[PDB]
Formats: C-alpha cells, structure tokens, sequence
C-alpha cells in the first residue's frame, strides 16, 4: 500500500525494437535488471528498515506500469527511416478519444 | 483577433476542430479557451529516518 | 550557425499564407518564377483572376518583410543566352573555354543594361563542393540598402529569395578554375 | 554563533533573468531568445523613472 | 558466495546498436543519424533466416 | 598559518568576458554569439589609450 | 601481488579514432565531420596491404 | 619523497589548441568553429621555419 520508487527505463533498460507479439529481451532470453534509479544508472534502487522488515515476511514488491515512451519510423526526404522526433505520446491521447477499445 | 480566446489555436482551426483531437468539444467555441487545470493530490507520506 | 539560426526563426513570424506561397515555392520555383518574370503583361481581369496572383504577392510581400541595411554581396550561376549570347560558352562535360568564346562573350555582355525581374534564389558565397553548377556563366552581384532577403531553408541548407527590380551592369568577366572545369566569374 | 544571537540574515535581489513574449499572425508565442537583459541597459538609458 | 563454488556468470545479448555509412551531398561518408535499429524489425518482417 | 598574521590575500583580474549588443531592423538586440574577447585584441592594436 | 613479481602490464591499440580535413564552403578547412572510421573498413576491403 | 629532496618537477607543453578570427556574412567577428590545429600541420609542411 505505498509506492518503494518510481523509475524510469534508462540506457540500460531501454528497449531498441518491440514488435508485435514479441518481447525485450526476447523469447529466449533471460529478463532485463532493473538496478538504478538515477538518470545516468549510477544510484541504486534502497529501501528503508521497516521496509525490509516488511519483506521479510510474506509480503511481496508488485509491479505496475504507468506509461511507456517510444517512437515510431517515418520516411525523411530520402527514402531513411527516422525514428527520433516522432513520439507515441504525441498520439496516445488523441487515439485514445476517437475510438472504441476491442481486446 | 486571430485568436480570440487567448489561446495557442486560432478561431477557424478551432470552429472547425482541426485542432488535437483529446480537446474537449466545448473548446470548440472560439470564445471557449483550450485550456489545461492541472492540479496534484498527496496520498500518503513516508518517512525514512536514516539513523 | 547565423544563417541557419536567423533563417530558422524567420520562419515562425510569417502570416499563414506567406508561409503557404513560401513552401508551394518549392514545388513550383520554375513556374511561379516565370509568371513573377511575366505577370505584368495581360488585362486586368486577366491578372485578378490568376490563381497564382495570391502567392505571388503573398511571397512578395514575405520578402519586402525583410529588407537588410548595408550591401551584400551575392553569388548565383546564369545562362548565357540571358544574355543575348545564344550559343554556347562551353558545354558542362566540357572542362575548357576557348579564347574565342571568351572574346565573343566579353564584346556581346560589355555594353548593354539587362533589366532583371521576379523572384530569383541567391547565395551568400561561391559555389564550392556540392553545390549544383549547370551553367557556365557566375554572376557576382551587389544588393544595395535596403533590398528585400528572405532565407529560407530547403531541409538542409540555406537559399536567399529576393525579387528583382534592378537592371544588371556587367564591369568584368574572368576565366575561373573550380574543381578542374572552367567558369566565367563576370562582376555586375 | 553570531547567528545564534540577535543576528538576522538580510536577502538583496541583485538582478532578475526573465523572458517575453513574441506573438505571430497567429497565437504563436515564443519565449527562449528572449531575454530581458537585452533591454534593462537601453530602457534604463533613454527614460525617467516615476514611482 | 554462490560464486566461490562451482557456479558460474553466463552472459547473453539481448541487442545490438550500431550505425550504417551513406555518401550524403558530396562525397562524404556520414554514418551519424543512421541507425539500423530502424530496420531491424522491417527486414525481420519481410524475410526468411537462412543460416 | 600565513593567513593567520598579518599576511593578505591579494584579487587581480586578469582577464573579463562578456557580450555585446546588435539590433535589426526592429528593436530586436541578441547578445549571444557577440562576443567582446573578439574585439578586445583588434581594439588594443588600433588605438592610443588616454585615461 | 601478480605486479610485484616478474609480471608485466602489457598495452595493446584496439582502434584508434581520428579526423580528416576538407575545404568548406569558404576557404576554411573543416575535421570535425570528418572521421576516419566510416572508410576504414571501405579502404581495407578494396586493396592490398604493403609495408 | 622524492620531492622533499633535490628533484624538481618540470613542465612541458606538448601542444596548444586555440583559435583565429574571421569576419562571417557581415561585419562581425567570430572565432567559435575557427581551429588553428586545422592549419598546423599544413603550414608545417610548406614552409621553412626560421628564428
Ligand atoms: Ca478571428
């Protein structure tokens, strides 16, 4: 019932492709670390004593995700793909409002 | 005035609302501003006393 | 680094349709800039009618937004026969210049005034490498006090749109060398 | 020590960095090459102060 | 501890970023803005593996 | 310990930075790539000083 | 305790990054574009090696 | 320790970077992308040097 830390995927922890139906790190690989809490992943995540005394028992940290950031691929004068300016956020709201969610 | 309301859009874009399409349909009014009231709420406070 | 800056921001305080005739400028810079050569020379309901009357004087007025306060000097590449030369100083495979056309060419351009007119695209300095030379013939141009430049930037680089309601007076045409081919530098 | 005493710690303001506003056609304002800075010297220079 | 025993540290790449080179206006080869993280996912998609 | 005495610690300056002002055709003044230290060389290499 | 006996610490050059320079559109000279990685694999797969 | 004896420390300068003044599209001076190290080599390399 009260939030430890909230962090933000760094260098570290940033995902260069996800496909559809896929995963990072992929099917076969083992899960990422989420070390750091810092932006340049140099201070670790730390808990305080009754915290601790609270893990050592049998309640559990859970996990929720409140956003995600990423870009998606546009064609610039010549025929590249950039992948830069181009933010999901930018659009995540405006999608959300003229639709209807089917899942 | 281009924009009446005061705010970053102007008063066609705003009639005809090709303007963001999460913008509340009232804002649609060039004398309704678009416009964001942000506020925050505390939950609840932790104290960790680093002795 | 001051031009991309300048030209950057010059592009924020233009009216919506400045900035309409400004990009449909670089659609249409051959024919909006042969009807900025011609436009004058019709009936006036010929001319109010014209769908193209809208940009022209919207770019128009973009670029008289903008006059500068001391002289430039500018360079741009033109053909011969803007001239009255109507044959050719060399063709752009070729690498040299015969005397012969060096002299035709300096007793044909030498005495004469060439009204200029429209919309035309310049630059700031000579054409190095990578720049697109097509013609021969380099006109080295004085803008005066007060002429009307409008920099704007085709994604990458940096083009000088000013109008022309000058007459060009030739002084001296040199035979130049640049990157192994040869070019007229004629100082106007 | 001294300021476990009588002794109050005064504040000056020595100088203040702000922006303004500059509008298009349009509402477009922009506010980040805009220093005031640029004028308090010239303003200061060609006026009279009344307060 | 676990590590002073028979156990040992594997290691597993889970992606690689790099850069690909193309000649811009003049001769230059400029392999800067160029990243083939933008076309990883449109070649995996398009093709068969062969090994 | 020098410090400690009669010793004092002496300020020089040895050099100052800063910018200057250029307006456009409008009131627009921009102090940023104006830089003084440009000039300060080219000013003491023209010039006859009198204080 | 390897370091105080026989052993040495060797040096070995894994790659060296560096510039060139070319004419800009004045007669200034530009190396900071320039870099020679992006022709050291074009230049090693296109010719014989001599010393 | 080898300090608190006879030996001294010396100093040695193994290059010094900078920069030169050109006047850019108008009448102003910039030194800012204008390096000397661009040009050191190539005047070296074409000159006699006398002192
Ligand atoms: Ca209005």
């Amino acid at each position: 019932g009260e939030t430890l830390a909230t962090i933000k995927a760094q260098d570290n922890q940033i995902g260069n492709n996800l496909s559809p139906n896929e995963t990072y790190p992929k099917k076969g690989l083992s899960p990422l670390a989420l070390n750091t809490m810092d932006q340049f992943n140099a201070r670790l995540i730390p808990i305080n004593y009754d915290q601790l005394k609270k893990l050592d028992s049998g309640k559990q940290i859970k996990l929720e995700t409140t956003q995600v950031s990423g870009n998606y691929g546009t064609k610039n004068s010549q025929g590249q793909i950039i992948t830069e300016g181009n933010s999901w956020s930018n659009y995540i709201s405006q999608i959300d409002s003229v639709s209807a969610s089917i899942i | 005035e281009s924009n009446t309301a005061g705010d970053p859009y102007t008063d066609y874009q705003k009639a005809s609302g090709s303007i963001d399409k999460a913008i509340k349909l009232e804002a649609r009014d060039p004398l309704v501003a678009a416009y964001p009231v942000v506020g925050v709420g505390m939950e609840n406070l932790i104290i960790s006393t680093n002795e | 680094q001051w031009e991309k800056k300048e030209a950057e921001r010059v592009e924020k305080n233009l009216d919506t349709l400045e900035k309409e005739a400004l990009e449909l400028y670089k659609k249409d810079s051959e024919q909006i800039s042969n009807y900025s050569q011609t436009r004058q020379y019709f009936y006036d309901y010929q001319i109010e009618s014209n769908p193209r009357e809208k940009e022209y004087k919207n770019l128009r007025n973009a670029i008289s937004k903008n006059k500068i306060d001391k002289p430039i000097n500018v360079y741009y590449f033109e053909s011969p026969e803007k001239f009255a030369f109507n044959k050719e100083i060399r063709t752009e495979n070729q690498n040299e210049i015969s005397l012969e056309k060096f002299n035709e060419l300096k007793e044909t351009i030498q005495d004469k005034l060439f009204k200029q007119d429209g919309f035309k695209d310049v630059s700031l300095y000579e054409p190095g490498n990578g720049d697109e030379k097509p013609t021969p013939l380099l006109i080295h141009l004085k803008l005066p006090k007060n002429t009307g430049m409008l920099p704007y930037i085709n994604s990458n680089d940096v083009k000088t749109l000013i109008e022309q309601d000058y007459s060009i007076k030739i002084d001296k045409i040199v035979r130049i060398v640049i990157e192994g081919k040869q070019y007229i530098k004629a100082e106007a």
